[PDB]
């Protein structure tokens, strides 16, 4: 019925919805990923300032 | 997000069509029962004209 | 989360009592026609008895 169709509707909605909702959760990830190895190779930076200012300081 | 509110949407599409069906069948039994019931009248009267008639 | 759970199960909840209401009335409306149905047999016959009462 026009039930029926209206379902499928709602239906293949939160399909599309749900995959778009996985899709930008990788995506998200994805950038949460890159995003924590800019701040180890930050670490890595503050590291290597702390050394080297320590050096020029001694 | 993006997916929950399209998934919240789907569990209100079906919220709104069970509702709705429920209403209408409620109406529907109403409608059948009050038939029912206004034939049986009409059978008593009859019923009631029979036994005038008997008499 | 918190209220992504209690919204879904309340819908989900929603959902469900609309149908099973529905079923039911839908049940009574089926016993209800039937009943009319029989109310609607008997009657021909009380009135063709009667019929021949009358003559």
């Amino acid at each position: 019925d026009f039930d029926d169709i209206h379902r499928k509707r709602v239906e293949k909605d939160l399909n599309e919805l749900q995959t778009l909702i996985e899709a930008h959760f990788e995506n998200r990830k994805k950038e949460e990923e890159e995003l924590i190895s800019l701040k180890d190779r930050i670490e890595k930076r503050r590291a290597e300032r702390a050394e080297q200012q320590r050096i020029r300081n001694e | 997000m993006d997916a929950i509110k399209k998934k919240m949407q789907m569990l209100k599409l079906d919220k709104e069509n069970a509702l709705d069906r429920a209403e209408q069948a409620e109406a529907d039994k109403k409608a059948a029962e009050d038939r029912s019931k206004q034939l049986e009248d009409e059978l008593v009267s009859l019923q009631k004209k029979l036994k005038g008639t008997e008499d």
